[PDB]
């Protein structure tokens, strides 16, 4: 009955947190990479084009 | 006007130059289409623009035409037993005029301008008369809807236009200096419609449904979410509160969702009968659509369009009912139209300011006392379909924030098909505690103990469910095991309510209160029994369960004897037993 | 008409090249780009301005250079000819014949994009229809001016569930009382993003069943441009439209991918430097996914009627990914596949817990099929829900715990699935999979089957499963 | 001059902000006004300034604003506020002005709303204990007269009713200390940043109810006013909180309803001007703003005033890792924190003990303040209740009847503790009542476990039955 219920009932769960904190993560990265983008975008300009 | 040219197009986003004097958030005429637009931002000579219609075709160089009034709709006679787009065209004139697809730049009324009212008139030359106050009424589907001064006018009267059949653009009343007023009055859609008063809500909001108006009720003049994942059953249940309600106004507004659930509305309601005036039901509802492949940006418009209506309902002293079918389509255009604008996002590309929208929003609900004296109220509920569908996401916490009740949908309850759906667990409601004083007097002096002891009973049955699960049911106790039948008699026959069935789609209150009665009925004489010694099974056995699962099939007028019936059969059964 | 040329071309990046001096394009119009080799390549312009236009290229950019290459114009609106003699031919994803035929005589050019349906126009769908599978047409019936997606995993048999869907669709009018009359059928099938292998198959099952006369085929490989994905649903969806509100025809749209349609607009989406969404897809792709998905339906006063039947695949089996997720939101029901059933052998794997058709109660009822459907499905539902239940707790505890009722859920729940979930080929009719069911349901106790009525058992009672 | 000038080249209207580019002569962090062709006027603070242009923040809405009629002129260079003892019993919007319907207040000293920093020399030790009447607050989180002491709620949890009642209760014990004559009532400062208005409502009622509006200033900024005015309410309150501490020696209660929607406001201003961000949406210098507000409260050397803060804020998933009670908790001297587990119980007020704290307690007790055997019973009663929680996790696995009987003794422990200590109502308790409750239930062990309390308070105090208190 315990190897039961933990085959069954705990590990599907742990492995189901896992992953939803991994995609959570990987969206705050694409998220702050294109951040990073638009701030580089906004320095290359203003130093270039202004006379 | 201010007249300038296009150059620049991107989706809905039009920016016109030469436009130097207009102002913030004016209505713009676009291109040679004529199309309808509205300017959010200011930039030198340039003015950026929002379109509301579909920018295919259009060229650098046509021209733009500025209004210089706001996003405004005409109030009057001939709104109701009417559907309306997102900025307010009636939806059957445009099927006269395009046929059955829907071009850009057609340009309908929203009022009829050719159908006769009768009008009596109520005040006198000489008097004075403010904002807000009453001078003639209509008759319309049943109501009297009374002519309302615009709320900025003041003045003296000296003219009044004669009992007769007049349409709603000619003047009924001439003030002293010179202001002429007529049936409709216009009024932009941004702007809180002005009161006296708000007052406290004391009166239940009447729903028809037995888990949300017993559990977790919600009052007349408050805030609801209904928040759930896609098929859990929000449509359905915003359709029964506008079947089975006892608000006197129903509005409805579509906000990108399927067409097909406006066309059931268009055509099941005129067939249905109204539960307090016995007419058509389509005489009290008003319906906005605007469904989810029509232009995006037209979806704030109409959640305007139907706070504003529903207000301008509220000010001559009915009960009126607001339904939004989904908000995060409105966070998404919002989301869409700030994308255009290069803005920094927050949290899931989401506008900084998406919160102080909602807020505004939910802050129009409340009983008030009007300008003109009478009290009205207005309350809304609104659904969110989150497509991060767990319920952290920012649309839901933002809601949270400010609504008094919320009604929580589980995707487990739905696919066993127990609808309604709602999580009792999860579910909260703030009102419980003002509606007890008119729970005592007018359903019965004991209903606040009977719910109370409804709720210990789902606690300890939630309690010992996850006991069983980790056991099993065959080591518990007796007692611990009718606890869990009472608790799963409770869930299949009280909890559980079918909307497409001709008897047990609407309960009253004491339909409710009755079944209450009877279940707990059923438990004291059960609880009673097992320290007589009595098994569990022969409790099981009875046929009495067979009467209380199949009371809520069975109609009004019938319940009363149905009621006493089962009283009498379970005292009988529970004397005669063992 | 005469032709303009602008060869002001002064930026390429990736796929965008601006132009110097194109003031006259209108926004959205259509371009066919010539280089120095004389190789022609279309594109698409989305921005305008009184300094440059943005132009994105349909294909690679390859061999482009600013001294020798010119931009031409095509009309301003992306449109499609269409034809009665499309019946029987095959397109790519641009609509050109690829079966090496002359190119069809248009009777009229439409846009490509399509245009609202006025809510006012049309009417509620209430025709069932009959497909031979008994967990459909029992449970999660269908109706015409249904969009009825399949929601598959990988390594499920979708494609073979949908061929067998196309087979043995049926209308049945003899229940509805007006008696048998023939009535226009055709299908219009949009492959994309699919291989060669599965392409072989299709088209042999097709040409083997005989329906090749009367159906239109939109192909589009994986070796083809990303563009050809995009704009392939939209011309099909255009010719059923054309079909069914101008000449009256009952037409039937199957979708093969629209996870390949999803990854396409995924990578269109990125190229243009745009805030992501939910995981990587763009912020927009619901409406753009309900620009396809709210063409079928049904029209006040015109006999045609379009039905579309879309198959995904699900990325491991989760929901709430982004595509099964929106699609959830626009269609009115799913037909989920189970992977459990599938590993044991039961076809079609159709897992009825999670299925739904939400026009199910307009279809069914006195008149339209029984007078028992709805209640029939309502109490097979919550038997099964209990059933499945009971077995999660045997296999976690064990079967030492149940009483006789439970067994008889037990009982019950391995009955209704390998009799009524497993047909192989079979052809079932209405009657005969409602006997079944009632035969199902004449397990359990009498008295546990709440919200029905025993006239409907009282003249089909005691039947065994007789299949076996 | 004898008349004043008039700034008209603006080019720039988007969100909150607006560009003025022949406007040199403001000067940073000035207040201007704002004067739309029909005439109103609006206000406007200026945070940036340069001989080129100028960026000013506009606090009411944008709507009817034109760049070809729209001219900007100028208040003074600091945004002061006038200040009086006789504001007592008034009521104030957002910005300052009065919605009673009285005349405006003639101004004593006019001072400025960022206030300015305490002189860490200049302060002392918050001494004074506070009783509020809640055993869970007074026996194992003690307040003391001067602390930052922030409540952490939910969305459906009461913590209105809870402030409520702290502010109705709250009340110092001179008896105790021995201090002699007793006190004057607390001086109560509401500050309401956006607020629904049947929170709004519930206060009102529940300060006339009691007569405290005599004696109470409220700044109300309700849900449907422009978002960028909560960035001043919590100044002007403060501002008008240590004015009276200070310079007329009155004790004042000030509570913050809800710091989140300051944050939220803070954000829009920072993302409108491209700000680098803290973690999830907020500005980098959130941390800094914030330690504004809540570090303008104490106790100054040589003055009889004090100034007690009670924020109350709502962490949105109910998590503890959100930036904004992260950084009030790096801030303040505490926390109390509800717990939406007892709440579904029933539990009233559902205080959750083990993540509260009280960073001052240890000046506020001992012998000859409250009892001497405060502390060591404190300690007790945190220790056995930890245990029976940690039980509890363990029975949820192996079940209660493989349990022994300590195990079993520490269960019913944390059942009786929940079900009688922390449920008390809307009833008032002095701090004697819920030392003999505590004592009680410590009675319920064996005096061999108990390792946290000396031997002299075990053998005088311990042995009580709880059925004497509860029966
Ligand atoms: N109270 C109910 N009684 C009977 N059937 C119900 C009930 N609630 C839901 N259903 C069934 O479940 C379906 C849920 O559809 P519905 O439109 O209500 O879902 P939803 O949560 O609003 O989804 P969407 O996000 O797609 O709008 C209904 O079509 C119906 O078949
Ligand atoms: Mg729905």
């Amino acid at each position: 009955r315990r190897v039961n219920a933990l085959e069954q009932v705990v590990i599907p769960g742990i492995r189901a947190q896992i992953r939803f904190i991994q995609q959570v993560l990987e969206q705050r990265e694409r998220e702050d990479t294109f951040r990073l983008k638009r701030i580089k975008g906004k320095i290359e300009a203003r130093e270039a084009e202004e006379e | 006007m201010i007249q300038g040219v296009i150059q620049k197009i991107a989706g809905p986003a039009v920016i016109a130059k030469g436009m130097l004097g207009a102002r913030m958030y004016d209505i713009c005429k676009v291109g040679e289409e004529g199309l309808v637009g509205e300017i959010i931002r200011l930039d030198g000579d340039t003015a950026f623009v929002q379109v509301y219609e579909d920018t295919s075709g259009l060229k650098v160089g046509e021209p733009v035409v500025s209004t210089g009034l706001p996003l405004a709709v005409e109030l009057g006679p001939g709104m109701l037993n009417g559907i309306y787009d997102g900025i307010q065209r009636p939806l059957e004139r445009i099927r006269e005029k395009t046929g059955i697809y829907i071009t850009r730049g057609v340009v309908v009324h929203a009022l009829d301008r050719e159908k006769k009212w009768a009008w009596t008139p109520m005040v006198k030359p000489g008097d004075e008369v403010r904002g807000g106050m009453v001078l003639g009424t209509v008759p319309e589907f049943g109501f009297t809807h009374k002519i309302l001064v615009p709320p900025d006018v003041r003045g003296r009267v000296k003219e009044v236009k004669p009992a007769g059949e007049y349409t709603v653009e000619e003047p009924v009343v001439v003030l002293e200096d010179g202001t002429e007023l007529k049936m409709y009055h216009t009024w932009p859609v941004r702007r809180a419609r002005p009161v006296q008063r708000k007052l406290d809500p004391n009166t239940p909001f009447l729903t028809g449904m037995r888990i949300l108006d017993v559990l977790f009720p919600v009052a007349m003049g408050g805030t609801a979410a209904i928040p759930g994942p896609f098929g859990s059953g929000k449509t359905v249940t915003q359709q029964s509160l506008a079947k089975w309600s006892n608000a006197d106004v129903v509005v409805y507004v579509g906000c990108g969702e399927r067409g097909n659930e406006m066309t059931d509305v268009l055509v099941e309601f005129p067939e249905l009968t109204d539960p307090k005036t016995g007419g058509p039901l389509m005489h009290r509802t008003v319906l906005i659509a605007n469904t989810s492949n029509m232009p995006v940006a037209a979806r704030e418009a109409s959640i305007y369009v139907g706070v504003t209506i529903a207000e301008y309902f509220r000010d001559q002293g009915f009960s009126v009912a607001l339904m939004a079918d989904s908000t995060s389509r409105w966070a998404e255009a919002l989301r869409e139209i700030s994308s255009r604008l290069e803005e920094m996002p927050a949290e899931e590309g989401y506008p900084p300011y998406l919160a102080a929208r909602l807020a505004a929003f939910y802050e129009r609900a409340g009983k008030v006392i009007t300008l003109g004296g009478e009290e009205g109220a207005v309350t809304i509920v609104g659904a969110v379909s989150p497509p991060g569908g767990d319920m952290s996401e920012p649309v839901t916490q933002s809601t949270l924030r400010i609504v008094g009740a919320f009604w929580r949908l589980d995707a487990s309850l739905a696919f066993r098909r127990h609808f309604p759906a709602i999580n009792w667990n999860g579910s909260y409601s703030l009102f419980t505690s003002a509606l007890d004083p008119w729970y005592r007097e007018n359903v019965a002096e004991d209903y606040p103990e009977l719910r109370d002891a409804i709720s210990e009973l789902l606690q300890r049955e939630a309690g010992l469910q996850e006991i069983v699960q980790l056991v099993g049911p065959d080591a518990l106790q007796d007692a611990e095991r009718l606890v869990i039948e009472v608790g799963r008699i409770i869930r299949e026959d009280f909890l559980q309510q079918n909307a497409y069935h001709e008897v047990d789609a609407y309960c009253s209150m004491k339909k409710a209160y009755g079944i209450m009665k009877m279940i707990l009925a059923f438990y004291k004489e059960a609880e009673a029994a097992i320290k007589r010694g009595v098994s569990i099974d022969e409790i099981l056995q009875l046929p009495v369960l067979e009467r209380i699962g199949r009371a809520r099939y069975v109609s009004e007028e019938e319940f009363p004897a149905y009621f006493e019936e089962a009283m009498k059969e379970i005292q009988g059964a529970f004397k005669a037993l063992a | 008409l005469l032709k303009k040329e602008y060869t002001g071309i002064t930026y390429i990046s990736g796929p965008l090249l601006f132009v110097e001096n194109a003031k006259d394009l209108a926004y959205g119009a259509i371009v066919d780009i010539k280089d120095g080799t004389g190789r022609v390549r279309g594109g698409q312009v989305i921005e305008v301005s009184e300094e440059y236009a943005v132009i994105q290229v349909f294909e690679e950019t390859t061999g482009l250079d600013l001294a020798t290459t010119s931009v031409s114009l095509v009309e301003d609106v992306a449109r499609l000819g269409v034809s009665k003699e499309m019946l029987g031919r095959r397109f790519n994803g641009i609509g050109k014949p690829i079966d090496g035929l002359p190119p069809i005589t248009p009777e009229k050019r439409l846009p490509i994009t399509g245009l609202p349906l006025n809510p006012v126009a049309r009417r509620k769908p209430e025709q069932f229809i009959q497909t031979g599978i008994s967990t459909i047409d029992v449970m999660n019936t269908l109706v015409r001016g249904q969009k009825l997606p399949i929601f598959s995993g990988s390594g499920l048999p979708a494609n073979e569930i949908a061929a067998q869907i196309a087979r043995q669709a049926t209308v049945r009018p003899d229940l509805s009382g007006e008696g048998e009359k023939e009535e226009p059928f055709a299908v219009v099938f949009a492959a994309m993003g699919i291989t060669q292998r599965e392409l072989s198959y299709f088209i042999q099952e097709f040409e083997r069943t005989g329906a090749l006369s009367r159906s239109v085929l939109f192909l589009n490989k994986a070796d083809d441009p990303t563009i050809e994905r995009i704009l392939t649903p939209r011309m099909a969806l255009t010719v059923a439209e054309y079909l069914a509100f101008e000449h009256d025809y009952h037409v039937l749209v199957i979708l093969t991918d629209m996870t390949n349609y999803c990854e396409a607009l995924r990578e269109i989406g990125a190229a243009r430097e745009e805030i992501p969404g939910r995981r990587g897809y763009p912020g927009y792709m619901y409406t753009d996914l309900a620009t396809i998905y709210e063409r079928a339906g049904v029209v006040e006063g015109k006999k045609g009627s379009v039905t579309q039947i879309p198959i995904l695949s699900m990325p491991d089996d989760d929901r709430t990914h982004p595509i099964p997720d929106l699609t959830g939101y626009i269609t009115e029901g799913q037909i989920q596949l189970s992977r459990e059933l599938h590993r044991k052998g039961i076809y079609p794997p159709i897992d009825p817990l999670p299925s739904l058709s939400r026009l199910m109660n307009n279809g069914v009822g006195k008149g339209k099929t029984r007078e028992d459907h709805k209640q029939v499905s309502d109490q097979l539902y919550s038997a099964y829900a209990n059933g499945v239940d009971i077995r999660k707790l045997v296999a976690i505890i064990g079967e030492d715990a149940l009483t006789e009722n439970d067994r008889r859920y037990l009982q019950f729940a391995d009955a209704f699935e390998r009799f009524f979930i497993n047909q192989g080929q079979q052809n079932r009719s209405i009657e005969e999979s409602l006997q079944i069911a009632w035969a199902l349901l004449s397990m359990l106790p009498q008295g546990e089957l709440k919200r029905i009525s025993k006239d409907h058992i009282g003249k089909y009672y005691g039947q065994k499963l007789e299949e076996i």
